[PDB]
């Protein structure tokens, strides 16, 4: 967090610096492919590198920008997010049965869907319309909804 | 004179804190060491031009100077080396280890007059071998103008001495040469 | 009188015509005649 | 073009309505205080400068000028 | 349409959706007319033009009832019950035509604009731009279309593969070789040229002797990344990241094309072009990982050089290189060949 | 209105719209203004215009699409003329002239079918089916020249050379242009006489002197100067010798420094005094290497620090500064040899080879340039002319560079016409006998083609001041008695209008493309119905 | 429908053409009275700081008027051509290309001829102008004593236009002496001029040396005999080394102290390998700080500091030395020789004169003048003289002045015109007729006929006299052998060359285009 310089006293450090941090990040990503994980969730931007042995292995990758986005992924796989590189635990690892990627608007999106077994909690609703101006007032008509369900528990 | 600067761009570190007390002696003592190889030529009075980047004479080496009543001037004029060069007949000395007393003029009296609010060194007598002596003249007056124009009616007089070693003999002023040459020249215009 | 705060008082034809800016070009000329007289010789440079 | 000159702009339905309505019933507000025997007085200044002091009501309406055209 | 913006862009445009794009719409009202346009090109990409001609219709005919003691959700309740029966009735004109096997439906989508009267040609490739994408991927890039300013329309013709611009000039581009007969494509997000490696620079060195070994020890580095791609006989080199000319005239000796400065959409067309891969380092580079085609060719369009990939046997990407006097007419005909690929 | 502000889109006020017959007429008048212009410059005869540019620089040239780059204009419809001799000039490069001329005439002749109430796509579909009927008629009458050795095909080259050289300013030495535009191809091209590179022919130019002082040179012509010139400034090759071995260099002379920021410190004397010595080791083992490889001329990017002006010296060896990367390039592939990256890779195989370097003294001051030359053919022809105007070395760059597009496209095979107007009356009568055929709607569609492609030849009888009626008629009655295709328009009046005894020769890929871009262009125009521009 | 935006001005028509010719007339107009020994100098007045500058040259009078007609730009730049070429003639060019433009006007106007066949006219009319000049060229090189009296007689054509007609003759000399120092050199960066100003304009002189502006530095006698001259082009002054990352990293200032001193034992050890040559004088391009400039005291050589490399390549030619760095290795290196150096004063700044230098290749040129403007048109009267020299000792070939030239020309232009026959004609003898006018202005600057005295030349040439020249002195015919009025070969082709290609430009515009300015 302070002052990050490189550090080369002679050429003989200099000759394995290019190859040492190829395998640092090796060594960190063989750990999470031995456990089986085919998806990995990412909560900022990820080094060139660290996408290169991601890719070898056949790993997803996933941006999930500010926090409550990425709040809402780990409900659905029931995954307990962790700050370290290292290998994650088996207990916290969700699980999801299918990744799809489909056009639907002319724009990639990810499916994260779940099935009948393995449920999932924060369900999302995809609203097709012709305008945005009706896409608008829809959402807070579905939020209507959902605050009338809020309306069964606490009486 | 002052602590070692070079043009190089230096780095001191200073890995234990018993290295600032060394460090602060040997600044002195650099600056002592210039100045003990000037009391050994008996040398009263230095002369510095004006300096660049760092100072020309810092303020610890003031003190070595003062004891040893020696007169300090800084500030002068690059232009001005060739002049008192020539006019004291001492050659410069731009290293400490090139220093040496045949390098040094000689003057009888050196004093500062305050005069009038004014102050002014000058120097009484000049004892050397130089094939080209110098001359300076102080200059006074009311205003600036006045100072100006007393040094530009100088220039004038100056050139007609310089004419005339020049070019050796002169002639009749007052309006002599305008007549007679307007005189001489309608004689012989008639006749072209 | 300069256009900057400096004044000069001379009797001396070529500061005269030196700090005195001239519009005339040909006018401008007799400046330089005075700068000739001066450098080659030094007298007599206001009879020229 | 412009078509009509004079106000090309309207204000129809219920809002004409609120306008003649508010305007009528703030004629009548100024003179509740003129009814009755204890009523108090109203002075009125004209372009000319002469006072008018009086509690009746037509001389208090005809000396005031009211932009509103309905009141 | 002819329509010129605040920019001076001029703009020539029959499309529904195009021709709302272009000018700013500040009435609240009017704005749904480009909202329909815009999600009916973004899914099926035609009709756009018939949908505002349509919803504008219907508010039309609603105008006078408005006048009418007709309340406005009555009117809506009309509207609402046709369109129900209308879907039913639209899957009654349709036929389930599995028999007989995209050469009519991309001709009529090419109508009310232009080359429409040249889909004698166009078509044939627009059959088989779709047909090189598998089902369930379909995807929007590879179908991708570059414009070259200057030529004749009719001049295009078809390519196996993605083409894009070189946008640099290297001193030792001519010393490599135009013509491959067997290339191999090797992608690289490596950076190569003399310069600091990772996010920072700083070097600290006592000795002046150990301080020749440092300038020795960056120059043995680079050259390592470039052995190491020659080792694996990649005649063709692809970089996001720059190239200087160290590296391109390294290339120069051994007969192996260098590139560089190539878009991030562009290099995504090579991978399913040649069906190779992206390595981000040089140590791990495999001959399994490597592309070929058929044959490598550098040809000239409108001043400006291209390479060509053609000849694979299995590749996804369809480049279209297209030509046109006016900067508009070679945007008009990609803008009818993105609708017509759209269609099929 | 209703009494409320009714603004749909912003800057209502400031955006125009235009439709109807008017928005039509504005844009075939607007073409004609183009045309006009245009039709003045059109042939041998024709006349150049200056172009004032808004930072004083001023252009003399007849080309359309160099007057219509720098022109600048307000209605769109003469706009996108600009970018149809644009269209001209990027790929064939001839006849940028021709498709203005042509795309107006097609207007002029579809604003008459629109006052007559035809839809203007029944006009553009008319024009298309006639361009196709106008190639194949052409196609067809043309022969293949293929079939001749080189030393024939060395004519057709001077043939199409003296046609392009035409119209344009310097027209007088056309004859010695014309030589040293095609042995730059013979030169430079393919064994097998296709697809030659037109990348490696360079155009310099050079203010001075006179016209007549143009040759060829094969080499590299460089503006720098040979630095510390106290060596001779010709330099000549060994008694014995393989070559000059020529050295190209992309790094300066400097002793080694790491290319990241680094710091050396020095924490004593001793370190000190050996930076000295390490030092001058380098610039002596610098200069070792050169001499140990033969080489002569060192070539520098960066240039050198004044430390080896006299260490180069020495050794005798030529030296440059402050060279361009581009022009880098351009040196190896004159001279055949290899870029050295650095000391260590250099060897004498990497070497480059010419015949002879030397400079110019070129008028009395200027600046000193260098000159290369090849002692064989090569793959590098640079062109090399002077001119006694700053708009005389200007106008002919473009003028020799159109030259050698013409000669370039007669490089593909088996496409060759013959100019001077007998293209257009050749096409015209074979549109014009289909429509007798066809009839129906479309039968005015093309007499209007048919009368578009005559105003070329008529275009080409106002210049040389004769009668557009008598000329034109001269060569339809010729075509329909005989069907030599031959007889065209003579603008410089030696007689004999057959094409085959003037030798006048133009690429069919040239006027193929005419009316291509003249027939497409017309269907986009005819199309425009509401006009909407911007203020600016 | 207007196509050009707003504020463009354009002429299609009539307007177009007459304003390019008329755009040419005023530039004509301008440097007419210009051309001749009697032509009159010409005052620019600038737009600011208000600097005067009289010049006879007419590239610098069209390049500092502004002019916005492009028909006047035409004009302009084959003057800077021809400066920058021949180096003489940019006012015969401008009104030579005027005159074709002249005559180039009534056969469109009256005679209804084609601009195109006006153009072509020239073409074959030309042609016969270059020969006639070819077969008049007299080589003189085969005798060194004839090539250098010819130069001679250059150098008075030129110089007689300018200010400096009158004295002329003693300036002949020493223009012709610069150049046989050259020895064939075309580079005239290699001569200096120094503009002194105050005394007689006769008082320029040429002296066999190198004339240095700079001084000695300090201590340095003024006067010294048999010292042997050296030129270092890099750094010995507080030497950085090379690269710029380079540090010093000190524990204490007592080491501090010895590390600076070693950059002094470096500048010590360079002075001490520079003693080794035995040389009395050193010289510097870059300038001594007062360091190393004290150790050339104990040494007894000379230094000299802040020389421009201009005047380093002038230094090196008249030493002839060579230039010394690396001073390791003595042996390969070369030095100068000179036999007196001894530091002198012209006016208010003191030079440095040198003597008995034993190379010739470079010198260096002194005037006087009475004012500024006088200096630097003395300048520019050399620069136009040493510049046609210059180029004679490569083209030998040699051409009588004087009226001669052109009318000879006009010989040959005649004799075609009647074969060509057609409606070029007219075309090929407006040529003729324009070449008349060179001759006939340098009649009505002197104030003589421009009738009567040029059909005396006239009817002299096809008698079959070809010697017959004009004599602006005496106002008659007289033989231009005697007189001694050639110029250069090469000036007479640049002349005409340039003049023909030029009148072919605005000849070749029908519609001038302006654009808004910015
Ligand atoms: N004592 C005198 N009596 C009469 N006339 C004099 C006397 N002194 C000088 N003059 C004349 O007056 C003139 C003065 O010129 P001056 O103003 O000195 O010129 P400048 O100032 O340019 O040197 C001289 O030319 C001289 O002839
Ligand atoms: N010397 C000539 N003789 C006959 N026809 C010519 C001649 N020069 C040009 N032309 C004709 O004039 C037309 C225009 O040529 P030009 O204006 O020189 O170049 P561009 O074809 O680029 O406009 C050509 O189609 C050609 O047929
Ligand atoms: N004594 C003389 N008698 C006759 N003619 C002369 C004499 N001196 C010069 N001339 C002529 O006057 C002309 C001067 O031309 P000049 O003004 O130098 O033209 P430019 O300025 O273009 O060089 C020369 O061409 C020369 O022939
Ligand atoms: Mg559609
Ligand atoms: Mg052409
Ligand atoms: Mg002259």
């Amino acid at each position: 967090e302070t002052k990050g310089t490189v550090l080369l006293h002679n050429a003989q450090e200099m000759l394995d610096f290019s190859k040492g941090e190829e395998k640092q990040i090796d060594a960190m990503m063989k750990e999470i492919a031995d456990m089986g994980v085919e998806c990995i969730v990412a909560g900022a931007g990820v080094g060139e590198l660290a996408l290169h042995y991601l890719n070898r292995y056949g790993i997803l990758v996933l941006k999930v920008p500010s926090k409550f986005e990425l709040r809402r992924l780990c409900r659905v796989c029931g995954a307990t997010p962790l700050p370290r590189l290292g290998a994650p635990t088996p207990e916290e690892l969700g699980l999801v049965e299918t990744v799809k990627t489909m056009e639907i608007g002319g724009d990639r999106v990810t499916v994260f869907k779940q099935e009948q077994g393995e449920i999932s909690r924060t369900s999302t609703i995809i609203l097709r319309g012709a305008t945005q101006n009706n896409l608008d007032d829809i959402e807070r008509a579905i939020d209507d909804g959902v605050a009338a369900v809020k309306g069964l528990m606490k009486p | 004179i002052s602590p070692p600067k070079p043009d190089t761009e230096n780095n001191i570190i200073v890995n234990d804190y018993r290295q600032m007390d060394k460090i602060l002696k040997e600044e002195r003592a650099y600056l002592l060491n210039i100045c003990k190889k000037i009391k050994k030529a008996k040398c009263n009075v230095l002369l510095i031009q004006k300096s660049i980047l760092r100072d020309a004479v810092n303020d610890l080496a003031l003190h070595f100077l003062s004891k040893l009543n020696i007169m300090v001037v800084k500030d002068i004029e690059r232009e001005e080396i060739e002049f008192l060069s020539k006019g004291l007949g001492c050659k410069p000395i731009a290293d400490i280890e090139l220093f040496t007393e045949d390098r040094l003029g000689s003057a009888d009296l050196v004093e500062e007059i305050d005069s009038d609010g004014s102050k002014i060194v000058r120097v009484t007598g000049i004892r050397n071998n130089n094939a080209r002596p110098t001359v300076s003249v102080v200059i006074r007056g009311a205003n600036n103008m006045i100072i100006d124009e007393t040094e530009r009616s100088l220039h004038d007089a100056l050139c007609v001495i310089r004419c005339l070693v020049k070019e050796r003999g002169l002639i009749a002023g007052g309006g002599a040469p305008e007549i007679e040459i307007s005189r001489r020249l309608s004689k012989e215009a008639r006749s072209m | 009188k300069t256009s900057r705060g400096e004044i000069i008082i001379s009797n001396d034809g070529h500061t005269i015509l030196k700090q005195m800016a001239i519009l005339h070009p040909v006018a401008r000329m007799l400046v330089e005649v005075s700068a000739a007289q001066d450098s080659e010789a030094g007298d007599g440079t206001t009879s020229v | 073009v412009v078509f009509m000159n004079a106000s090309q702009e309207r204000t129809t339905g219920r809002q004409a309505q609120i306008s003649n309505i508010t305007a009528a019933k703030a004629v009548a507000d100024v003179i509740r205080t003129c009814l009755g025997p204890k009523a108090m007085l109203k002075m009125l200044l004209d372009p000319m400068g002469g006072l008018v002091l009086t509690n009746d009501g037509h001389a208090i309406l005809r000396e005031i000028d009211v932009a509103h055209p309905a009141a | 349409i002819l329509i010129v913006t605040s920019n001076q862009k001029t703009t020539i445009s029959n499309d529904g959706a195009t021709i709302l794009k272009l000018l700013d719409v500040v009435h609240p009202a009017a704005k749904t007319l480009v909202d329909i346009s815009r999600a009916q090109d973004a899914e099926v990409g035609d009709g756009t033009t018939s949908v505002t001609i349509l919803a504008g219709e219907l508010m039309k005919e609603a105008k006078p009832f408005l006048e009418e003691g007709i309340s406005s959700h009555l009117i809506m309740k009309g509207y609402r019950k046709a369109v129900s029966l209308a879907v039913e009735k639209i899957n009654e004109l349709a036929v389930d035509i599995t028999s007989e096997k995209l050469e009519r439906c991309a001709r009529t989508a090419m109508s009310s604009k232009l080359i429409h009267n040249n889909a004698d040609f166009f078509v044939k490739m627009c059959v088989d731009a779709v047909l090189s994408l598998d089902r369930n991927d379909l995807d929007d890039k590879l179908i991708g279309i570059k414009k070259i300013p200057g030529g004749a329309m009719e001049e295009s013709l078809f390519i196996n593969g993605v083409a894009f611009k070189k946008t640099f000039s290297y001193a030792g581009f001519e010393q490599q070789p135009k013509k491959f007969n067997n290339p191999k494509i090797l992608s690289l997000n490596v950076e190569l040229e003399l310069k600091a490696e990772k996010d920072n620079a700083e070097v600290r060195v006592e000795h002046v002797e150990d301080y020749q070994a440092i300038v020795d020890a960056e120059w043995q580095l680079i050259f390592e990344k470039l052995r190491q791609v020659e080792e694996t006989g990649a005649n063709i080199v692809l970089s996001k990241l720059p190239i200087g000319d160290l590296a391109t005239q390294f290339f120069a000796d051994r007969n192996i094309f260098c590139a560089g400065r190539v878009s991030a959409d562009d290099m995504n067309r090579v991978i399913q072009a040649v069906g190779g891969s992206i390595q981000s380092t040089t140590s791990d580079i495999k001959p399994e990982h490597l592309g070929t085609c058929a044959l490598f060719e550098e040809m000239q369009i409108g001043s400006e050089r291209y390479n060509l990939f053609q000849g694979c046997p299995q590749a996804k990407t369809c480049t279209l290189l297209l030509r046109g006097g006016a900067e508009q007419v070679i945007a008009e005909v990609e803008r009818s060949l993105h609708d017509a690929i759209m269609i099929v | 209105e209703m009494g409320r502000p009714f603004i749909i889109v912003k800057d209502q006020g400031n955006k125009k719209r235009q439709h109807g017959l008017e928005a039509k007429k504005s844009h075939i008048l607007a073409a004609r203004s183009v045309a006009s212009i245009i039709k003045t410059s059109l042939g041998p005869r024709g006349l150049d215009k200056i172009l004032i540019s808004p930072d004083g620089e001023i252009t003399i040239t007849n080309d359309g699409a160099t007057i219509l780059s720098q022109m600048e204009l307000d209605n769109e419809i003469a706009k996108l003329l600009v970018q149809l001799s644009k269209s001209q000039d990027d790929e064939i490069g001839d006849g940028t002239t021709g498709v203005v001329v042509l795309a107006s005439a097609l207007l002029d002749q579809a604003l008459e079918l629109i006052q007559k109430g035809i839809h203007p796509i029944k006009i553009a579909n008319g024009f298309d089916e006639a361009a196709k009927l106008a190639i194949s008629k052409l196609e067809e009458t043309c022969d293949d020249i293929s079939a001749s050795n080189d030393e024939l095909f060395r004519d057709f080259l001077l043939r199409a050379a003296k046609t392009s050289l035409g119209s344009k300013i310097v027209s007088k030495d056309h004859d010695r242009f014309a030589e040293m535009a095609v042995e730059a191809v013979i030169n430079v091209m393919d064994k097998d006489r296709k697809d030659v590179d037109f990348d490696l022919i360079k155009m310099q130019g050079r203010v001075g002197g006179s016209i007549s002082d143009s040759k060829l040179i094969n080499g590299v012509i460089l503006d720098k100067d040979f630095s510390h010139p106290q060596m001779p400034k010709c330099v000549l090759p060994k008694e014995g010798s393989d070559g000059v071995k020529l050295a190209i260099l992309t790094c300066p002379f400097e002793p080694p420094k790491p290319k990241t920021k680094h710091k050396l410190d020095i924490s004593s004397v001793e370190e000190y005094q050996k930076l000295q010595t390490y030092e001058q080791d380098k610039f002596k083992e610098m200069i070792d290497d050169v001499k140990k490889a033969g080489a002569d001329v060192v070539i520098c990017q960066w240039g050198f620090d004044d430390e080896a002006n006299h260490l180069l010296l020495q050794n005798d060896l030529p030296a440059v500064r402050w060279v361009g990367g581009q022009e880098l390039e351009h040196i190896a592939i004159s001279t055949n040899g290899r870029i050295v990256p650095r000391f260590q890779d250099l060897s004498k195989d990497k070497l480059g080879t010419c015949s002879r370097i030397y400079e110019q003294e070129f008028g009395t001051t200027k600046d000193r340039m260098l000159i290369i030359e090849q002692s064989k053919e090569t793959k590098t022809v640079t062109c090399f002319v002077r001119g006694s105007n700053k708009m005389i070395v200007d106008e002919a760059e473009r003028a020799l560079h159109d030259s050698l597009c013409v000669v370039r496209n007669l490089v593909k095979d088996s496409r060759v016409v013959y100019g001077g107007g007998a293209a257009e009356v050749t096409m015209s009568l074979a549109v014009s006998e289909e429509a007798d055929k066809q009839r129906g709607i479309d039968q005015y569609a093309f007499r209007g083609f048919a009368q578009a492609l005559d105003t070329i030849p008529m275009t080409l009888a106002e210049n040389s001041g004769l009668d557009p009626i008598g000329t034109l008629s001269t060569l339809k009655s010729k075509q329909l008695k005989e069907k030599i295709s031959n007889i065209g328009v003579d603008c410089l009046g030696y007689g004999s209008n057959d094409m085959k005894e003037l030798f006048v020769v133009d690429p069919f890929i040239g006027k193929k493309q005419q009316i291509l871009l003249a027939t497409q262009l017309c269907r986009m125009i005819l199309k425009i119905d509401n006009v909407i521009i911007s203020g600016k | 429908v207007q196509i050009f935006g707003d504020q463009v001005t354009e002429e299609r028509a009539e307007n177009a053409r007459l304003s390019a010719f008329v755009g040419a007339i005023a530039v004509g107009d301008l440097v007419k009275s210009t051309l001749g020994p009697k032509g009159m100098d010409k005052l620019l007045q600038s737009a600011s700081s208000n600097t005067c500058m009289v010049t006879n040259d007419g590239a610098t009078i069209l390049k500092s008027i502004p002019l916005d007609n492009p028909a006047a730009k035409v004009l302009v730049n084959i003057s800077k051509v021809q400066d920058d070429e021949v180096g003489d003639g940019t006012t015969s060019v401008t009104v030579l290309s005027a005159e074709l433009l002249r005559e180039a006007e009534k056969l469109i106007d009256q005679s209804k001829i084609h601009p195109q066949t006006i153009i072509e006219g020239y073409r074959l009319a030309s042609a016969a102008a270059l020969d006639a000049l070819t077969k008049a060229a007299v080589d003189n090189s085969h005798d060194k004593t004839m090539f250098r009296e010819d130069l001679i007689h250059i150098a008075k054509t030129t110089l007689s236009s300018k200010i400096l007609s009158q004295d002329k003759d003693h300036f002949a000399e020493l223009a012709t002496n610069a150049i046989l120092r050259l020895k064939g050199s075309t580079n005239l960066e290699h001569i200096q001029i120094i503009k002194i100003l105050g005394g007689k304009l006769s008082d320029s002189f040429l002296d066999e040396g190198f004339i240095l502006a700079k001084k000695f530095g300090n201590n340095q006698p003024k006067r010294i005999e048999n010292a042997k001259i050296l030129i270092a082009n890099t750094t010995l002054d507080t030497d950085k080394v090379k690269i710029f990352g380079t540090k010093f990293k000190v524990d204490s200032t007592a080491k501090l102290a010895q590390l600076e001193k070693a950059e002094r034992e470096k500048m010590k050890n360079k002075i001490a390998k520079i003693s080794k040559f035995g040389i009395n004088t050193f010289i510097n391009r870059q300038l001594i700080y007062d360091y190393p400039e004290q150790l050339f005291t104990d040494l007894g050589i000379n230094s000299i500091e802040h020389a421009d490399f201009e005047g380093v390549e002038r230094l090196a030619l008249v030493t002839g030395g060579e230039v010394v760095s690396t001073f390791d290795e003595p042996s390969k290196c070369k030095l100068g020789e000179c036999d007196v150096i001894e530091e002198i004063m012209l006016g208010e700044q003191p030079f440095l004169k040198f003597s008995g230098c034993k190379a010739g290749e470079a010198c260096t040129i002194v005037l006087r003048g009475a004012t500024d403007q006088t200096l630097d048109e003395a300048e520019r009267s050399l620069h136009d003289a040493l510049s046609v020299l210059s180029q004679t000792t490569k083209e030998t070939r040699t051409v009588l002045g004087g009226g001669c030239a052109e009318m000879v020309m006009s010989k040959a232009v005649d004799t075609e015109a009647q074969n060509i026959d057609g409606k070029k004609s007219l075309a090929v003898e407006a040529f003729a007729r324009a070449l008349r006018q060179l001759p006939t202005i340098l009649a009505d600057n002197a104030g003589f006929d421009s009738s009567e005295l040029v059909s005396k030349l006239r009817s002299s040439i096809y008698n079959g006299i070809s010697t017959s020249g004009l004599d602006l002195n005496n106002g008659t015919i007289a033989d231009m052998r005697q007189l001694g009025i050639v110029e250069s070969y090469k000036l007479k082709r640049a002349v005409v060359s340039s003049a023909s290609e030029a009148a072919e430009v605005l000849l070749r515009v029908d519609n001038i285009i302006r654009a808004r300015p910015r």
